[PDB]
RNA sequence: CUUUUGAUGUUAGGGUAUUGGCCUAACAUGGCUAUGACGGGUAACGGGGAAUUAGAGUUCGAUUCCGGAGAGGGAGCCUGAGAAAUAGCUACCACAUCUAAGGAAGGCAGCAGGCGCGUAAAUUACCCAAUUCUAAAGAAGAGAGGUAGUGACAAGAAAUAACAAUGCAAGGUUUGUAUUGGAAUGGUGGGAAUUUAAAACCUUCCCAGAGUAACAAUUGGAGGGCAAGUCUGGUGCCAGCAGCCGCGGUAAUUCCAGCUCCAAUAGCGUAUAUUAAAAUUGUUGCAGUUAAAACGCUCGUAGUUGAAUUUCAAAGAAUCAUUCUUUUUAAAAUCCGAUUUUGUUACUUUGAGUA
RNA sequence: AAAAUUUUUUGUUCUUAUUUUGGCUUAGUUACGAUUAAUAGGAGUAGCUUGGGGACAUUCGUAUUCAGAUGUCAGAGGUGAAAUUCUUAGAUUUUCUGGAGACGAACAACUGCGAAAGCAUUUGUCUAAAAUACUUCCAUUAAUCAAGAACGAAAGUUAAGGGAGUGAAGACGAUCAGAUACCGUCGUAAUCUUAACCAUAAACUAUGCCGACUAGGUGUUGGAUGAAGUGCUUCCUUCAGUACCUUAUGAGAAAUCAAAGUCUUUGGGUUCUGGGGCGAGUAUUCGCGCAAGCGAGAAAGUUAAAAGAAUUGACGGAAGGGCACCACCAGGCGUGGAGCUUGCGGCUUAAUUU
RNA sequence: AAAAACCGUAAAUCCUAUCUUUUAAAGGAAGGAGAAGUCGUAACAAGGUUUCCGUAGGUGAACCUGCGGAAGGAUCAU
RNA sequence: AAUAGAUCCGUAACUUCGGGAAAAGGAUUGGCUCUGAGGACAUUAAUGUUAACUCAGAACUGAAACGGACAAGGGGA
RNA sequence: UAUGUUC
């Protein structure tokens, strides 16, 4: 045969099989399990504002060798501690120790990116001023 | 359990002219397989078949012309409206220029073209091309 | 095969000729009486047909007369209340249970008794779906030993 | 599971606008459930619809319309044809305003607007002129509604030039290309016609009004995927880049810069979610010896699936050589040699009714 | 037995009956009335049929071991070598007798039976199964199956019995750097029987079950058919098992597969299972269990591979060949054994340049 | 008309119980990641005791051993 | 000292599945006037005679009280 | 068919 009921009245069996089996893949389970709301810190949001706790250098992976400059952020929406990478060459100096900072995902949803381990977020602007507006060129005003 | 008789008949036909044996024996004859064979005949895919009518739901011997690419059944016999004939055709037949999708309709066994020309699509039986 | 393996295509194939054989100048005016006497003497219809074929040389009672043997037995009222095959299965189950009671360590006998009782239940369901068996017929395993009657 | 606390039904009544366990009394023990009852979750108002689609599908739908529900949370009630109404009342809970301290008064999930919450969202504007509603119905009202303001949410059209002569390159006097040098036209400012409830916008006309047309286009890249650099400096496993593979320890095509080039273009990146890609959820349409995956084996109920068999053909006109159209041929009731119905359903065909 | 029609007794009013038909009973007449018998299924019957199918009882065999006896005298066991161990009270060894428990060799097979786990001394009884043969019976009674049920190696658990041999634990003796291991000596539980649990195995052909079709050969097991070296043996055909070889203009990633084929020319029926790796068969909860545990069974977090097959090379306390005094051997000649030059290491080095 | 009583509609408060979600914690015990750390050599070759399964016991650890299995073996084979 | 009888309701952890348990914890209870249910016996499907206290329900009633005295568990981790 | 670690 084929391994599946092909009868003209087997719709119940086929539907139930599909319903049970779609839980077996990571995409559907991740997108339909109620855990995500409580597990991820953003609570489903694309961005979040938080307060800088301090700045830390994180080792790169073994094949590489670098000190990625990240910041520890206390989210004002919840109160969760997260680690957000700070893109740019000297952008860590552009952020002080107690500022409001907007952070977003790192581009791979809840996955780490590159040689940076355990970091899932990146800073997009500090003191409502863009890191892009501060680093690539001083086209926008400096730190307020 | 044989379940469907016409499925076994068409599978045997297919294996037979893949081997090119030019003559094949179909054991469990039935009226449905007989009409399917006559439709194949009238479309020119087989020769003069003869049904050996024994007292035991007799057999059929059909002459092949080495002329059928593939004959097969469609199980279950989905009931198709006149509207979904095109949807079935572009998915089953190899081209819109040849091949036949066989339907059982309130007016008998027929292919998709004459089912269209006579209206009243019915249940799908099989195909051959 | 219902249980186990093996196709086992061994069987008997009736001849093409449906009618009474030409060489049989015998008249069917007494063949039904012969089978009735044989059943009265006590024979299940299967062995009635076998005895008829062997000792009487009249194969295919259906060919000799256009009516079959269990059907004429029913028409005369001789047919038993339990069909032949079901009764034989019940007898086999009774024998197997009688043996098992002495030898409860016969796991194989227990397994085959389960198989036989499954067959009994299926065929009894069929026979009571037809009107050949009372609707309350159950085959409890306690009094099947005397249920043969 | 439901059933003392109405659960299922009968009888009688009460109550209602009316039917009804809606409620009451008596009585009976029923009602639903693996075809998933009863529960739990929903970051669930439902639908018309939306996105993505070759066909199937997957996801979304608070939000123009329709239906439902609510007016801080409950409950109760008056008037009334219509309300269990909330810019109606009564009480409790939580808030909260004034007070001379005795007492009064409140409900923006209406329109603006404010605080708070946040990643996340506009003016405490003008008008009933249009649409329409209410009235004692032309003439009054209407934050319904319309108009404008903010508005790179989306969507559409569309500037940032075009042209003539040499010099140069290519080609048998043809294309591209730096200099000149005159036309053309918006953007812009002003007046006007117009529009408009008034005003503004658009459109149209008249004055000025482009040469570095400074009236100066950006965003993101240039190792591969993937279009575009083994160009020049700085750094030197640091800083950093990098969705993935990877680059960086002195020649870095990958970092930081300049030049040039590429891509899309008044738009271009980033994050998250979703669809296709995904035949990686497979009905169409996956895989299961060894990549993940045949229950240790058999029986077996529900489910799914199930051998063959009952009414077959002949003849006649039209396209092109075929195809296509039409009549009858058992039996029972209808019409005095002829007049007309002969299981149920699925399924399929046509309609009706489709905001 | 009633309806319809008609006639009608008779002073606001009372009979009745007649004839056609819808329904009950009673002779006869219809073409009076039942589809095959599936290379579906079940049942039956038959064979100086088959089989290590099952249960109970029974019988035999050597070996081992214990006890007794027997003859002789220095060792015997065991290992790579030993040692632990036994041994003048006679070990080991020879022969005999009795007992005990387990096991059932050789025959014994790419053989048989069973659903699987599994099943091998004789005989008896009970019991079932399958194939074959059938002009025997029934006539769709069937296929696969969530739940549910029976069985389910070994180990393990409970309680009696048994207890030779082997032997998880343990104790020694060795080896080794260590050795709690591999090796040796001993040895508890267990292994065996009975009665209950447990329900798991690489429980494996890693391949669910039913059905159809597609190719040649070599066998082999059990029947049936026909014919012939000598009442007897072989060959032919065929059914049903069971393997193997070859072949694929069949499949597959390939190894390979006669199914893992008849699949983008995708649908015979049906059940179960899988969706990158780790976390994890973990946590929690529930059911079962005496317990050990079994069945059902996540998430957070983490990660760019994990995995399959095959090719080349390299390697092997892998095999088979060949070669070499920078290898050994038929055999010798020296250094490090003697003191001294020299280079390097190293030794404090304004430098002992590198 | 105040007022009172009784059926009923019934807010609200409190006690008790259960359930759901979140959460502290001495101690315990995992998993993942990191660094040239310590000890051994378990597996891959016959990996130097073939490997692996189920089960049971033992040991510093990998692991060892008994019983019964499998070849995915190092044997398709007198 | 605290209830403690009876009826109705409700009852956890744990467990050797037997218990724990009267777990814990709630409600009711008098009098009076009624209603309903539960049997035995004889006459030619129906009509009379007659007996226990036992439950259930409803009105009314009272200084909200009723196992009114007597009698009679304190529970839980 | 003595044992014989690691990088």
């Amino acid at each position: 045969g084929s391994g599946k009921p092909s009868g003209l009245r087997a719709a119940r069996k086929l539907r139930i099989r599909r319903r049970t089996q779609r839980w077996a893949d990571k995409s559907y389970k991740k997108s339909h399990l109620g855990t995500r709301w409580k597990s991820n810190p953003f609570r489903g949001s694309s961005h979040a504002k938080g307060i800088v706790v301090e700045k830390v250098a994180i080792e790169a992976k073994q094949p590489n060798s670098a000190y990625r400059k990240c910041v520890r952020v206390q989210l004002i929406k919840n109160g969760k501690k997260i680690t957000a990478f700070v893109p740019g060459d000297g952008c860590l100096n552009f952020i002080d120790e107690n500022d409001e900072v907007l952070v977003s995902g790192f581009g791979r949803s809840g996955h780490s990116v590159g040689d940076l381990p355990g970091v899932k977020f990146k800073v997009v602007k500090v003191a409502r001023v863009s890191l892009l507006a501060l680093f690539k060129e001083k086209k926008e005003k400096p730190r307020s | 359990v044989r379940m469907s008789v016409l499925a076994d008949c068409l599978k045997t036909i297919n294996n037979a002219e893949k081997r090119g044996r030019r003559q094949v024996l179909i054991r469990p004859s039935s009226k449905v397989v007989i009409k399917f064979l006559q439709y194949m005949q009238k479309k020119g895919y087989i020769g003069s078949f003869e049904i050996v009518d024994d007292h035991r739901s007799g057999k059929i011997v059909v002459n092949l012309l080495g002329r059928i690419n593939k004959c097969a059944v469609i199980s279950p016999r989905y009931d198709v409206k006149l509207d979904e004939i095109e949807k079935i055709i572009t998915s089953i037949l190899p081209s819109r220029l040849f091949g036949h999708l066989i339907l059982t309709t309130p007016y008998g066994i027929m292919d998709h073209e004459e089912a269209r020309r006579k209206h009243t699509g019915g249940k799908v039986l099989g195909f051959f091309f | 095969r219902m249980y186990g393996k093996g196709k086992g295509i061994s069987s008997s194939t009736l001849p093409y000729k449906r009618k009474q054989p030409s060489w049989l100048k015998q008249k069917p005016s007494e063949i039904e009486d012969a089978i009735i006497k044989l059943a009265k003497k006590g024979q299940t219809p299967s062995q009635i047909g076998a005895t008829l074929r062997d000792n009487y040389g009249i194969p295919q009672v259906k060919s000799v007369t256009g009516n079959k043997i269990l059907r004429i037995l029913r028409a005369q009222g001789i047919a038993t209340t339990i069909p032949e095959d079901l009764y034989f299965l019940i007898k086999k189950a009774v024998s197997m249970r009688k043996h098992l009671e002495k030898n409860k360590k016969d796991k194989d006998c227990k397994f085959r008794l389960i198989l036989t009782e499954s067959k009994i239940h299926r065929i009894s369901r069929y026979y009571k779906r037809k009107k050949l068996l009372p609707s309350n017929w159950k085959y409890q395993s306690s009094t099947a030993s005397a249920l043969i009657a």
